[PDB]
RNA sequence: UAACUUCGGGAUAAGGAUUGGCUCUAAGGGCUGGCAGCCGACUUAGAACUGGUGCGGACCAGGGGAAUCCGACUGUUUAAU
RNA sequence: GAAACUGCGAAUGGCUCAUUAAAUCAGUUAUGGUUCCUUUGGUCGCUCGUACUUGGAUAACUGUGGUAAUUCUAGAGCUAA
RNA sequence: UCGCACGCCCGGCGGCGACGACCCAUUCGAACGUCUGCCCUAUCAACUUUCGAUGGUAGUCGCCGUGCCUACCAUGGUGACCACGGGUGACGGGGAAUCAGGGUUCGAUUCCGGAGAGGGAGCCUGAGAAACGGCUACCACAUCCAAGGAAGGCAGCAGGCG
């Protein structure tokens, strides 16, 4: 399941590969223009609170 | 004696509520030189479909034909005969065709046989599209 | 059908415009305006078929697009811009004016005229109308619109109309006497002196009307078009004056007119 | 939908009596008389001289 | 959907027509509007050759006309107390051209008192109120009161309608189409006409 | 609502739908002095809402069709096979 | 000056004859019982109550992507009428 | 809101157009109506009606007239002068062939009018569509597929099978 992160204020944006699922049990089961605190996503990930907008499915 | 429906019937263009300390009734020649019946005048009826007392304008063509049935209320039906030629045998051939028509009861004195004035109208319902303008009795039956 | 239709085969068209039958399976339909479809004569028609200034549907484009026409005072862009009776023709670069008259068959002639003959057109008046108000209004037959009129003007009037300001100048009375031209139907371009007034109720009038050599004919009177006062029109009339010549002496001055010319 | 005519015409007729003998032979002289090339010819000429007379006969009742 | 067309049903002779095209668009028909009382509601439908119309869904309030003095003025609606169509019409609140109707006599009435200076109904009297009816009044314009008191009856009828503080309507527009519920106030005859009827519907 | 028929039947043929509760509406009459007042008694039709589609809720209460044999039918008969 | 937003057109044309027997259609008339893009002509300070020009989005574009696959589309960044 | 010019006054005024707008006429129409007109069949003689049949009143809906539909009423309406039912190897017409005078047969076919896009039904946008080289279902047929899904309508021009 890739993640694609994107940061408005500097614009920048980019795609991150996770597979693990004990790092994204914090997203599930969450409606999209949620506000999810992404702690759980790895050691750089603190402090940070990401909005879920929204992806593809395995199909497309 | 008027009033036997369940609204108030009344003629749309008079107003009957004038403050006072005979009703004045809509009436129209229709045109075509054809003479109002008096009775549409003193009379007390009232009728949508009266070319003399109602909204319907006289166009179209003017026909005639002959009374036959007067079992329906304020409309009856007559009867038109003519007769279609044949190019082969070089005869005619009688047809008739009858149709519905609106009787206003301003013509009051109706029975069946005479000769009628219908004039084309609006249509007035599902089959009915003539209204009678004049009534001419029948040979002899006068008396 | 499912809408209105835009295409006009020849075979179909009206038979004063002369088309023919193996150039095209398509003939130009008349634009919408202010003349009906089959009384008009589309702008394509008189530059490329009566006047032959260009040979093509292109080259009468490139006349009409250059802004050299002026129909009634006023340019005109469109090839197929429906003129129709009364109307004036103005070409201006080359010194030329026109005013579509039947000749004394059925069919729009050419008929060169003054410039100032040209600045000035007749029409007859179709409505009486009370604007908003208080303000009087008439239609004239090529659907122009003009406020505040001559009290006196009637519903089958004609009127004298000046192209630069589509005033009135002054106005014919519908009257015995007065000249007329047919304008539809059999009688359309004969010119005679209206007779009799008949009036149907509910049907349509027709005119008795006799030409100037005594020949007598009627017609509807939606066909009448009063163009004078007594006998003298008041525009310039074509050859033959509207006076239908029956097919026996037709071509006996058709002949006549060919041993004289050798 | 296309611009073409579609208009034509016979110019002849045969006769309805194919064998006789007087007939045959009346026609046999015009062809040779005249040098044609076949009876056609002799037929398409009988077929616009009946029209004048059809056209006169009917204006000569009027 | 709803059509309102001809081919689908008998000949005057009473043989069966059968069809020879589909339903058209022009044909069609769309839902009532069945216009009750209530808070003001209205949906608007593009109809034919781009126009609009209003379907009134809920409607509360409407201006009447008073024939005989020939005010017109904004009123509430209250009841609906008859219909000539359908009883079933009135069970249910809904309006449709020429059913019956409760409005309100307070607009009429303000109008009458400042016009005439005469209390109409009432059966105390508010400051307000007695004022208007006792102001201080030249004597110039005091005569122009006082020729306006010889018309200044009213028909009997209508005054026991004016103490009891509504009024009987008649609806002349067509609500479900024009989005209005405008009408005229009932008096003369066919008041009488209509007062016979609803009391012995009641029974 | 069929075959057939002695035209009487067959026939409740066969085959379908509905059925509660509640709140209403309309129609159906007497007596006294085309109107008014005072009295009524039960029925039929229609509508809205409403219940876990449930309603002839227990009781009562025809399975049907296609043919053959015999006796026309109703009736009677070996009390104890 | 590509692209995209905007406006218009795509209800014409072309093909076929299955349906259709007072239906279609034809000639004749009515809409004083109706809709009408467009064209032409009129109207367009008639109203008695930030204008030296108001607002925030969104394509085209940059960039990150999904699906085996479509004239499939998602999240992010700008900017016009 | 937009473009060409470019001037005149003592910053203010200026010409010619383009586009867009409510309404009225006009044009192109469209839609409902009027009257008369059609092949064979009686081994089709009675048909239609509380599942609108024919009228009345009040309304609903519709762009408007109208049983178009609803409520309450009346019992009407058509037929031997051929109704109703059935058949058609029936799209109608302008026309075509044959013809002395009369007639008989044909008109799928280039012009006008109708209808339809495999069969039915329902809609969006639009002034105008119940549109199919627009959308949504169901039926039949049929295409690609990773088996999860996606896509389809030649009675248009060619062309192919039958
Ligand atoms: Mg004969
Ligand atoms: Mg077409
Ligand atoms: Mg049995
Ligand atoms: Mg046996
Ligand atoms: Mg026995
Ligand atoms: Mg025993
Ligand atoms: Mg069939
Ligand atoms: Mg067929
Ligand atoms: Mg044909
Ligand atoms: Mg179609
Ligand atoms: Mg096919
Ligand atoms: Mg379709
Ligand atoms: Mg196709
Ligand atoms: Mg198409």
């Amino acid at each position: 399941m890739k993640l694609n992160i994107s940061f408005p204020a500097t614009g920048c944006q980019k795609l991150i590969e996770v597979d693990d699922e004990r790092k994204l049990r914090t997203f599930y089961e969450k409606r999209m223009a949620t506000e999810v605190a992404a702690d759980a996503l790895g050691e750089e990930w603190k402090g940070y609170v990401v909005r879920i907008s929204g992806g593809n499915d395995k199909q497309g | 004696d008027i009033q036997t429906e369940r609204a108030y019937q009344k003629q749309p263009t008079i107003f009957q509520n004038k403050k006072r300390v005979k009703l004045p009734r809509y009436y129209k020649n229709i045109g075509l030189g054809f003479k109002t019946p008096k009775e549409a005048i003193e009379g007390t009826y009232i009728d949508k479909k009266c070319p003399f007392t109602g909204n319907v304008s006289i166009r179209g063509r003017i026909l005639s034909g002959v009374v036959t049935k007067m079992k329906m209320q304020r409309t009856i039906v007559i009867r038109r005969d003519y007769l279609h030629y044949i190019r082969k045998y070089n005869r005619f051939e009688k047809r008739h065709k009858n149709m519905s028509v609106h009787l206003s009861p301003c013509f009051r004195d109706v029975q069946i046989g005479d000769i009628v004035t219908v004039g084309e109208c609006r249509p007035l319902s599902k089959t009915v599209r003539f209204n009678v303008l004049k009534v001419t009795k029948a040979a002899g039956t006068k008396k | 059908a499912r809408g209105p239709k835009k295409h006009l085969k020849r075979v179909a068209a009206p038979k004063h415009w002369m088309l023919d039958k193996l150039t095209g399976v398509f003939a130009p339909r008349p634009s919408t305006g202010p003349h009906k479809l089959r009384e008009c004569l589309p702008l394509i028609i008189f530059l490329r078929n009566r006047l032959k200034y260009a040979l093509t549907g292109d080259e009468v484009k490139k006349i009409c697009m250059q802004r050299f026409i002026k129909i009634d005072g006023k340019v005109r862009t469109d090839i197929t811009y429906p003129a129709g009776f009364m109307d004036v023709i103005s070409i201006d670069k080359t010194g030329e004016n026109f005013r579509l008259i039947y000749d004394t068959k059925g069919r729009f002639a050419v008929h060169r005229i003054t410039p100032e003959e040209a600045k000035y057109k007749l029409c007859k008046v179709r409505k009486i109308f009370v604007g908003t108000k208080g303000i009087p209004h008439l239609v004239t037959h090529d659907a122009r619109t003009i406020r505040y009129p001559d009290p006196l003007i009637k519903v089958n009037d004609t009127i004298q109309i000046d192209l630069e300001t589509g005033k009135i100048t002054d106005f014919i009375k519908f009257d015995t006497g007065n000249l007329c031209m047919v304008t539809g139907g059999a009688n359309l371009g004969r010119i005679g002196v209206i007779t009799n007034r008949e009036r149907h109720p509910g049907s349509f009038d027709v005119v008795h009307v006799k030409d100037a050599n005594g020949n007598s004919f009627a017609t509807r009177l939606s066909n009448i078009f009063v163009i004078g006062k007594g006998n003298k029109p008041w525009i310039s009339l074509p050859r033959g004056k509207g006076i239908r010549l029956t097919i026996a002496e037709e071509r006996d001055k058709r002949l006549a007119a060919k041993q004289s010319s050798g | 939908p296309v611009a073409r005519s579609w208009v034509c015409r016979k110019t002849y007729v045969t006769p309805r009596r194919p064998f006789e003998k007087s007939r045959l032979d009346q026609e046999l002289k015009l062809i040779g008389e005249y040098g044609l090339r076949n009876k056609r010819e002799v037929w398409r000429v009988k077929f616009t001289l009946a029209k004048i007379r059809k056209a006169a006969r009917e204006l000569l009742t009027l | 959907g709803i059509s309102r067309d001809n081919w689908h049903k008998r000949r005057k002779t009473g043989g069966k027509r059968k069809p020879y095209h589909k339903k058209r668009k022009y044909e069609l028909g769309r839902p009532a509007a069945n216009t009750k009382i209530g808070p003001r509601r209205i949906h608007t439908v593009r109809v034919r050759g781009g126009n609009k119309k209003y379907r009134a869904l809920r409607l509360d309030v409407g201006n009447f006309s008073w024939g005989s003095e020939c005010c017109t003025r904004k009123t509430r609606i209250i009841d609906v107390v008859y219909n000539a169509s359908n009883n079933e019409l009135v069970r249910t609140k809904t309006l449709v051209k020429n059913c019956i109707v409760l409005i309100d006599s307070t607009p009429y009435r303000q109008w009458y008192e400042s016009h005439y200076a005469l209390p109409l109904g009432r059966k105390k009297l508010t400051p307000e109120e007695e004022e208007i009816l006792n102001k201080k009044r030249s004597k110039k314009i005091q005569k122009k009161y006082d020729e306006r008191k010889k018309n200044a009856k009213i028909s009997s009828l209508l005054e026991e309608q004016f103490q009891q503080g509504k009024l009987l309507a008649c609806i002349a527009s067509r609500p479900g189409q024009c989005g209005r519920a405008d009408g005229y106030v009932l008096e003369g005859k066919e008041l009488e006409f209509y007062l016979r009827k609803i009391k012995a519907r009641k029974g």
